């Protein structure tokens, strides 16, 4: 994960905290739900099949 | 006409200034769990000695 509470780059990232003014401030893989990459489609794949 | 004074300036008369801060180091924490920087909460007195 990644947590800021000793640092400010946060509001660099444009990324802050909605109750600015606490500690629950660190991100982990737990937290992004959904936001998962899809994962990308195979291209060659594709192609090549037409059998 | 007795008067015990010294310096610890006369709460001083004419027009001073206020200031109106939010990060102060111990508003936030005493104060800011309720919410953002839209709205919050400040102490105006700026004595140390003061929760």
């Amino acid at each position: 994960g990644v947590d800021f509470t000793e640092s400010r780059l946060s509001n660099l990232l444009g990324i802050r905290k909605r109750h600015p003014f606490q500690e629950g401030f660190k991100i982990m893989y737990e937290d992004l739900e959904g936001g998962n990459i899809p994962a990308l489609l195979d291209v060659t794949a594709y192609e090549e099949s037409k059998k | 006409r007795n008067s015990i004074r010294y310096s610890e300036l006369s709460p001083l008369y004419d027009t001073t200034k206020l200031y109106l801060v939010d990060n102060k180091s111990a508003d936030i924490a005493s104060l800011n769990y309720q919410n953002d920087h839209s709205n919050f909460l400040t102490t105006v007195v700026q004595n140390n000695d003061f929760t």
